[PDB]
């Protein structure tokens, strides 16, 4: 049978399918676009945050005042107005960063010694990667022992007194101190990652170089994660007065980029960095998308009249070769981010390799401008600047304005009209065609980069809407008292500012996203007003409403299982309906606990709210329920000290006795003590570490709770509605090593879920670990960006 | 993708029906004639029966043995592929896998059970041995269904243990051994869910 | 008719160094188009089988590399360049010449190479224990004889019931037991073992 | 104008005077003659080579990660050819103090 | 024409080299060995 | 059974925008195992052709990428991307359900898109020379007119004549033609041109 | 790699024969099928011949308007196609293509251009009348065989010049035709071979 017509169909198609599958895989190892997750940027002026930027560029503000004079500079000799003499600078002015000269080195594990060695680059490197790593939503701390790949741009230069004289106090720091490999091994060091740390110096064009191997690694399969950023900053004012000797400095330091006044680029200093994942990726976890990196492209200028003259044919090859890499035609491009740096000489070739690379085959004019207008040259930290005001323009639909335009050069042709410069504001909305824009670098080694950004893909609508009524608790850390007083502060501050927010998202962002700090804040509010009030109580410093309290390096809880003394219990049908794990847990063990004792469930759990024949097995039925869904909210137990009932409790936590099997022996207990009236785990009646299957039908406070907390475990919780001997054991806590802390389940009557709320914020608040997404799994919740860490900086200065 | 997930199973006296079904998805059904094969406890894979395509004819064979009592339906709308029962035997206790293809078996299911036999839920009966004259060990006597653990002195002992696969005798009923190796006590623990009669059991010469 | 296809049954292996399997047939499998109807199928422990070559030498989409066949209509042949220790199971030869295929054969068998060893027996008499009433039960047992294989034979037979472990996995030595059943007749007075690693053949009785 | 690429690891040193009091004969010189960024550039200056020109700094190991880079570019296709190296020569006795 | 095995085979044994260029080159731009061809070195102890 | 080529068989298009050609046909050609039997082909100028798509939608090895096909149970269309200079050419559309094939059809011609440019008149009457011998060419020489449409006739009513006419002007891509005239010796005693772009025809005497 | 270069030429009247080579190289010449196809000047391709292979054997399939006059051959020593034909005919003059592939055509050859009918190399003398008072053509009327090229005032003058196609006139005798445009000193004479004629001249009134 199946002569000719079915053997040979399977194979065919087998073949097929094997083909498509492997020309997928050539396609995505070769051309996989990957995403930008988040940025962190450093501009001079006041501005600190991407959002300050775009608020910068949009009303069209330059940010050139001055001089430091923090740095300890002559800055008198600095010019003498004749301009050849030995120590004469020529710039009487520029853009510099006004926070260098601080740092925080209790945050870190830094002694001050070896901060004040270190380098004010590496020095706003550790911080930006914080910030960013915040920004994106990721706990820095979760990152650990993981293939994370860091690529840093500097430049060397100098900062400090030279390595052969030495110091008095900081000697052997000094070598470290200074190096470029160790920008980004202090970074790979202090997040205790695993992917390659690389530092590139290829000049002014270095930042983009590293983003292209960061896009090169993760398209291999080397790395999951990338960091790649740029930094430059001065500590001595050398640069300015060697680069005065040629002459290419402008007196006041401004950049006239396409402007018939050229006189030269000035300097400053910056810093940038980028968060890199490939896109299927970071969609299959949900990371939020910005922007999407295709092709990149990097070349030399080869054999020129010099080192310092570029070259037009370079450019050319490099733009074509960026285009072919990302597969894409000349007439995708909206816009450009010229280098623009707005010298005599390297405007005309630049103008007229763009047109050569871009306007011969144009209908619609391309738009032109330069973020330097505004900062100034920034050497090393330009290029990743370019790409973040790119994408921020991209993002808010609207193309900012580009100063010092008005007066079009002379020396460039503009007749075909195909380059329109950008002197107004520019409408970017979305439609059909989807958008996308260029950036270029070049450097004055005679290296060239070209990349290329494309918009995020519209897939984000499709939202719903859900509602409910469970109240999240709001938490907050920090390292330090004045650290968690700023924070709620600008916590407060930020939820003022933007209304209409829900509990719901501010409590997802404020969970699993910032990590888990020694001082610790944790409350619960009803509505946002009540909010606001007690975040302003925390911020004037009195505590009251939430709870507080330092923990350093505790990670343990403790599971106590208290005997009578909970009685009249407060009946909670809510626990039961509301709450699936009760609904499931223990009604299993009710229908277990029903065939041996004749009452039924539905009785006096129904409850009359208005004889231990009864109580002491659903009491056992109720503790075991309560102790399943505390262990499935997160928090895991230890050794249990439970006494009397709660030594049947322990058992059957620790694995002694099944649930059923435990439930018919405190059945049998009960049955036997009705009528006289008228995992490890720590033994009680003996006081010993003994294993869970000793406790047999045979087996049927003050030393305890020492050798507990002797061993490492400083706290005590209890599963009860009304905590008792707890005093007793609030006495001991300063009767002997630390302090111990116990933490009550529910009150008098308070059965509503609120007091659960109360519980677990108290229980966060001393050193209790919890899942918080298995508290919070489905609700609908979505990430919202909210304020990153505020820190606590001092003057870290050593005079050459 | 391209997942099957089969469904069905379970017991059946002898002379009695059942249902099994094949749910293709992930994938277009219109013609990838699919094909069932069994494999027995102890023994290598036999092929039981394929289905030709509608595009073919949809036409079927079968392999002689269960020609008369085996039957294929092909219901397109679903995508759904049925294997129905006729008067099961006791011999015909095996995995049944769906595959894809008919002359090229591509991806397999994940097979079922199905046990044909007549018995009642009878309990074990504890057998520890005689010692080596250090070979202590407990075998386990007649039990009917299949879940059944035993340990020593509750999992405290961990070298040594070697428990071994069940068979099956004369009358239906299975046999499970186990024994352990120390020089010189222990109580050996068995557990039967669907009998529900654990208990304990200690040799000592 | 059918080609009678074979294997080189059992075949130990080890990490590292490479392996292989060859394949003979009766009759020639290359069809006149100019291909060979041949396949592999490979069953891993306690999981479903799977595809690894098709048409003489072709690798389907998914095989974790390393697999490589090769030869012409009538000596096939199978080869593992890397051998790492999770490709471990059955290997099938399958042929397309003929469309009515009943069965996939007895197929070969892998397993990790490991040095010869010898056996041990304890001989267990049917003692006056849970035998109590009306029967007989008696079992001999061994243990860790690698290179499984071996045989029990019991005089002063015809029925007995046995079991395997499966490589013991670290140590890889397997271990086996015999059992023998009877009513009532017994006390009227062994079984032997005999493993290629050991030597004369030794036995215990009572 | 061939594709060919040029990979160097370097550890930065001090050579000469700082940079604030420049010499007499050498003053526009010193900010070029020092920095990393042309200790490739001037290879790629001489011969005319039209290729990624990058200079990467990994401590001890920088030379053997430098030939990990060209062999990715030799891969990709890039650049048809290759040259990588290191070097290091301390002019100061600095560094071992 | 003859059956039906006069178009079928044509394609197979296309996409069968179709297969087979695809996994070469993929192998190929995966691990690709490289040659030197030369070297130069300036050592302490007088090596050149 | 017959298959024909629909959209314009001249079809300019210019680089980077994307191109499409749909083939039509009169039966359903997918076969009773679920494929298409369709093919395309390739003839650039001056070589021989190449495969570009079989079996529906199958691009061969060597293609370039930016070449894809999208089929039906009767309706077919060949699509690129990002059209070059270099793909200028004539394309065919092929079946396979009838293996008796016969000449591979009309097919379609590609070229640049420009303006209608319309052309030029040279029409005058020869009287010594070569022509002496007797003949007479009435080439009006219409010169660089983009559209292909052109047409003549003669009063000085019609009968047999030749044409001629040269590739798209390379760099000016205005298709220059010259449709003459052959004439016998003794029987004495112009061009009508209808070119799209115009308006009147032209016509001067002898 | 595969290689199908094509080896013989044709230039004969009608009434003889002909041999056609097609050589392969690189691939198996055993299982694949032979076609040769062939192109006339100024329409489109057709079909002319099949030959199929080993594993079914000869059963050639000549088109139409062939049979009894072409012959198909293969050879495996060498793996040699041969297009042996006999009594040519007008109609015949064309490029012949081989390929390889009964259904599917796939990796082609470069062609071999063949010729048919009876002329005879005559007086080249071209045409004057250069677009004085692009006038009506730079033709070579009268000329024969087809190679022949075009030249201007020594090769000079060269914008404007277009050299257009042949013409095919009513017997064997050839011409093509070139202009200048130049409408606001100049007469064409070219150089043909066989004829051996190597003429330009210069006078236009």
């Amino acid at each position: 049978a199946s002569t000719d017509s079915e053997k040979v169909a399977e194979y065919l198609r087998r073949a097929t399918l094997d083909l498509r599958a492997a020309r997928q895989r050539i396609r995505e190892l070769e051309g996989e676009p990957v995403a930008v997750v988040a940025m962190a940027c450093r501009l001079p002026g006041g501005v600190s945050t991407p959002e300050e930027f775009w608020e910068l560029l949009s009303e069209g503000r330059d940010a050139v005042a001055g001089l430091p004079t923090d740095r300890g500079w002559d800055l008198d000799s600095l010019f003498h107005p004749d301009p050849t003499r030995s120590g004469t600078a020529h710039q009487r002015g520029g853009g510099f960063l006004t926070e260098a000269t601080a740092f925080d080195p209790a945050f870190f594990g830094m002694s001050p010694r070896e901060a004040l060695a270190v380098d004010p680059q590496q020095r706003l490197m550790l911080e930006l990667s914080w910030e960013v790593l915040e920004r994106a939503g990721i706990p820095p701390t979760s990152l650990q022992a993981s293939p994370t790949g860091v690529f840093v741009g500097l430049i060397p230069q100098e900062y400090g007194p030279r390595l052969a004289e030495g110091g008095e106090g900081v000697e052997g720091y000094l070598m470290t101190g200074t190096t470029t490999s160790v920008a980004s091994g202090r970074i790979a060091y202090t997040l205790g990652l695993e992917g390659p740390a690389i530092s590139v110096d290829t000049a002014c064009s270095s930042s983009l170089v590293a983003v292209h191997l960061a896009c090169q690694s993760l398209r291999r399969g080397e790395s999951s994660l990338a960091m790649a950023g740029g930094v430059t900053v001065m500590p001595t004012p050398g640069m300015l007065v060697d680069f005065s000797r040629m002459n290419s400095l402008a007196p006041d330091g401004r950049c006239k980029a396409f402007s018939a006044g050229a006189n030269g680029f000035g300097m400053a200093e910056g810093a940038g960095m980028l968060l890199l994942e490939r896109l299927s990726d970071a969609r299959r976890n949900g990371h939020p998308v910005l922007a999407v990196l295709r092709g990149t492209a990097v070349n030399s200028d080869g054999a020129s009249n010099g080192l310092s003259a570029p070259n037009g044919r370079a450019q050319v090859r490099v733009i074509q070769q960026a285009l072919a890499e990302s597969g894409l035609g000349p007439a995708d491009i909206d816009a450009v981010e010229a280098h623009g740096t707005g010298t005599r000489l390297g405007d005309p070739i630049e103008a007229r390799a763009l047109f050569e690379a871009y306007g011969r085959d144009r209908e619609q004019p391309l738009h032109l401008g330069s973020v330097k207008s505004n900062l100034g040259h920034t050497q090393a930290a330009a290029g990743v600047a370019g790409v973040i005001k790119m994408v921020l323009a991209m993002r808010a639909g609207t193309l900012p304005r580009t100063l010092h335009a008005s007066e079009r050069s002379k020396e460039i042709d503009w007749s075909s009209g195909a380059i329109s410069l950008l002197d107004e504001p520019e409408p970017w909305p979305a439609g059909a065609r989807p958008r996308r824009a260029g950036v270029s670098s070049f450097g004055i080694s005679g290296t060239n980069a070209h990349a290329i950004i494309e918009e995020a893909p519209q897939v984000v609508e499709g939202e719903r809407v859900e509602a409910g009524d469970v109240v999240a608790p709001w938490v907050l850390s920090a390292s330090s008292a004045e650290g968690l007083r700023a924070q709620a502060a600008r916590l407060a501050a930020h939820l003022r500012e933007h209304p209409g927010q829900d509990p719901r998202d501010i409590a997802y962002s404020l969970a699993t996203g910032r990590a888990a700090l020694p001082h610790r804040a944790a409350f619960a509010p009803v509505d946002e007003s009540a909010a606001l009030r007690v975040l302003d109580g925390l911020a004037t410093g009195n505590a009251d409403g939430a709870a507080v309290g330092t923990s350093r390096a505790q990670q343990r809880a403790v599971f106590v299982f208290p005997g009578q003394g909970w009685q009249w219990a407060g009946m909670a049908v809510d626990l039961l309906d509301t709450s699936p794990v009760f609904a499931a847990a223990l009604r299993e063990c009710a229908d277990a606990l029903e065939p041996h004792l004749d009452f039924e469930v539905i009785p006096f759990l129904r409850a009359e709210a208005a004889r231990v024949d009864v109580v002491q097995p659903v009491m056992f039925a109720v503790m075991v329920s309560l102790a399943s869904m505390w262990r499935a909210h997160g928090v895991e137990p230890a050794a249990v000290i439970g006494h009397s009932q709660g030594e049947i409790a322990a058992a059957c936590v620790a694995g002694a006795l099944s649930l059923d099997d435990a439930a018919r022996v405190v059945a049998l207990r009960s049955r036997v003590i009705a009528t006289m009236p008228g995992v490890p785990f720590f033994s009680t009646v003996t006081g010993r570490w003994t294993q869970p299957d000793e406790l047999d039908a045979g087996y049927w406070f003050a030393d305890a709770v020492r050798a507990l907390a002797e061993q490492g475990y400083r706290t005590f919780l209890e599963v009860s509605a009304h905590p008792i001997l707890t005093a007793a054991i609030e006495e001991i806590g300063d009767g002997s090593g630390a302090d111990l802390s116990a933490i009550h389940s529910l009150r008098r009557g308070d059965g509503s879920l609120a007091d659960f709320g109360e519980a677990l914020s108290r229980a966060f608040a001393a050193g209790v670990a919890v899942d918080w997404e298995s508290v919070h799994l489905g609700t609908g919740a979505r990430r919202v960006p909210l304020p990153t860490y505020p820190f606590q900086r001092e003057r870290v200065w050593l005079e050459p | 993708e391209v997942q099957l997930v089969q469904s069905g199973g379970g017991l059946v006296q002898p002379g009695r029906s059942l249902r099994l079904s094949c749910t293709a998805s992930g994938f277009t059904f219109g013609d990838y004639a699919m094909s069932w094969v069994r494999q027995a406890p102890g023994k290598g894979l036999e092929w039981v029966g394929f289905i030709r395509s509608k595009a073919y004819g949809g036409t079927t064979e079968y392999a002689a043995s269960v020609k008369g009592r085996f039957t294929i339906s092909r219901d397109d709308s679903k995508s759904i592929a049925y294997l129905q029962m006729n008067s099961l035997k006791t011999e015909d206790t095996a995995v049944y896998y769906c595959t894809r293809g008919g002359t090229l078996f591509d991806y397999w299911g994940q097979g079922t059970l199905v046990t044909v036999s007549s018995a009642s839920t009878k309990g074990p009966s504890v057998f520890p041995l005689a010692p080596s004259s250090a070979a202590l060990g407990c075998l386990v006597k007649d039990y009917f269904p299949e879940p059944v653990t035993v340990s020593w002195n509750s999992g405290a002992l961990t070298s040594g243990v070697h428990t071994f696969p069940a068979v099956l005798q004369s009358s239906g009923l299975y046999s499970l051994s186990s024994v352990v190796t120390v020089p010189s006590t222990y109580i050996c623990n068995v557990n039967h869910k669907p009998s529900n009669t654990k208990v304990d059991k200690k040799v000592e010469p | 008719d059918v080609v009678m296809t074979q294997s080189p049954l059992s075949l130990p292996v080890t990490p590292g160094e490479p392996a292989s399997i060859s394949c003979r047939s009766s009759q020639s499998l290359l069809h006149s188009n100019g291909y060979n109807y041949l396949d592999w199928y490979l069953q891993k422990p306690g999981q479903s089988p799977q595809l690894l070559i098709y048409l003489g030498s072709n690798r389907a989409s998914g095989v974790p590399d390393r697999f490589s066949g090769s030869g012409s209509g009538t000596d096939f042949t199978l080869k593992i360049s890397r051998v790492e220790a999770e490709d471990v199971g059955v290997y099938y030869c399958m042929q397309s010449l003929q469309t009515p295929r009943l069965t996939f054969g007895p197929g070969t068998k892998v397993d990790i190479k490991r040095t010869v060893a010898a056996p041990s027996v304890f001989i267990f008499p049917p003692s006056d224990e849970q035998l109590k009433s009306g029967t007989a039960s008696v079992v001999c047992l061994l243990n860790n004889f690698y290179p499984r294989g071996a045989k029990v034979q019991w005089k002063v037979s015809g029925n007995s019931q046995e079991s395997v472990t499966e490589q013991d996995s670290k140590d890889s030595t397997y271990s086996l037991s015999s059992t023998l059943t009877l009513s009532k007749a017994d006390y009227e007075k062994a079984c032997e073992v005999t493993h290629q690693g050991l030597s004369s053949p030794v036995t215990k009785s009572f």
